[PDB]
């Protein structure tokens, strides 16, 4: 099918406590590949996925040379964004950065990102035709103005509809044991007396991968949208996720109920009753 | 500035069964900014190794995290996740349920 | 891979 391929990057200033902390992700889909921490002692991007480990020293010797830049131009960019929005140097200030590429499941280029935000609002952000920007606000208007007369686009649509993919192609096919695999949810229900008069039925996704899911309840084929308690989708820590959606029901009205699990790792969507 | 407050979840891993290992996990996420402390507790006392993923964030821009330590549950042993953040006037207490 | 990052804001 579909992939992706992402990189996040979070600084967060300091003030008196010494330089920005910074933190640089890597993700293919659902999985994390690569990370950077300021604070950590190696100064080196590292693996966090196992097919990524065979990659030689100048692999990672360029990914530490050019995370090491991402970092530099967040600190340079904190002390901008302090300038423009006319901020004290006491106060601790974040800067975001996201970009990356999609392909369909042709693998072929989809889409590409570039997006920015200053704490925790949209900055500026490369719109889908990878030409344009768009500017949140009057500060962000003046940064527009630099990069469109550095042609800073343009590097980045080259980047996004080239490199990108055949980065995000590479990766698929060297972690095709990790990237290429859906794990189908294993799926159970519970029921718990929640007084003499009603009962909690709770259908639970766990051991599923990707994150992508859909967990419904019905009442004799009808949606239970709003009276239906749904978690977030939840990581297990061993690379797959967890989900459960749960009814309270009047004790003697289980069979009326349906939980529906559509997930891409099933042959056809389940449909799961209390008896 | 924008603050919004974690959700928080606290779970195990892998279903629990008594005396078998495991892992405790407790995923806050959506918040920001992304300064949050977050503990795991054993009958109320901090657990002292534990882990947590590197920062990340969605779409909206909101972070998440996820703590986790090696726990082998029992039958009486009570666990718990406590997450303090600028959002919250006092440290949040979630407690764990292993069927949640 | 990463992008060669030119551009500050």
């Amino acid at each position: 099918g579909s992939h992706s391929m992402r990189y996040f990057f979070t600084s967060v200033s300091r003030p008196g406590r010494g330089e920005p902390r910074f933190i640089a992700v890597g993700y293919v889909d659902d999985t994390q590949f690569v990370r950077f921490d300021s604070d950590a002692a190696s100064q080196r991007m590292e693996p966090r996925a196992p097919w990524i480990e065979q990659e030689g020293p100048e692999y990672w010797d360029g990914e530490t040379r050019k995370v090491k830049a991402h970092s530099q131009t967040h600190r340079v960019d904190l002390g901008t964004l302090r300038g423009y929005y006319n901020q004290s140097e006491a106060g601790s200030h974040t800067v975001q950065r996201m970009y990356g590429c999609d392909v369909g499941s042709d693998w072929r280029f989809l889409r590409g990102y570039h997006q920015y935000a200053y704490d925790g609002k949209d900055y500026i952000a490369l719109k889908e035709d990878l030409r344009s920007w768009t500017a949140a606000d009057m500060a962000a208007q003046t940064t527009k103005h630099k990069w469109e007369a550095a042609h800073v686009a343009e590097q980045l649509r080259a980047y996004l509809e080239g490199t990108c993919v055949e980065w995000l192609r590479r990766y698929l096919e060297n972690g095709k044991e990790t990237l290429q695999r859906t794990d189908a949810p294993k799926t159970h229900m519970t029921h718990h007396a929640v007084s003499d008069h009603e009962a909690t039925l709770r259908c639970w996704a766990l051991s599923f991968y990707p994150a992508e899911i859909t967990l419904t309840w019905q009442r004799d084929g009808e949606d239970q949208t709003q009276d239906t308690e749904l978690v977030e989708t939840r990581p297990a820590g061993d690379g797959t996720f967890q989900k459960w959606a749960a009814v309270v029901v009047p004790s003697g009205q289980e069979q009326r109920y349906t939980c529906h699990v559509q997930h891409e790792g099933l042959p056809k969507p389940l449909t799961l009753r209390w008896e | 500035m924008i603050q919004r407050t974690p959700k928080i979840q606290v779970y195990s891993r892998h279903p629990a069964e008594n005396g078998k290992s495991n892992f405790l996990n407790c995923y806050v996420s959506g918040f920001h900014p992304s300064d949050i402390e977050v503990d795991l507790l054993k009958n109320g006392e901090r657990i002292e190794k534990v882990e947590h993923s590197d920062l990340s964030f969605s779409k909206d821009w909101s972070f998440y995290l996820l703590y986790y330590t090696e726990f082998t549950p029992t039958e009486k042993d009570e666990y718990a996740c406590r997450v303090n953040h600028v959002t919250l006037s006092q440290p949040k207490i979630v407690k764990w349920d292993r069927d949640m | 891979s990463l992008f060669n990052t030119v551009a500050t804001l």
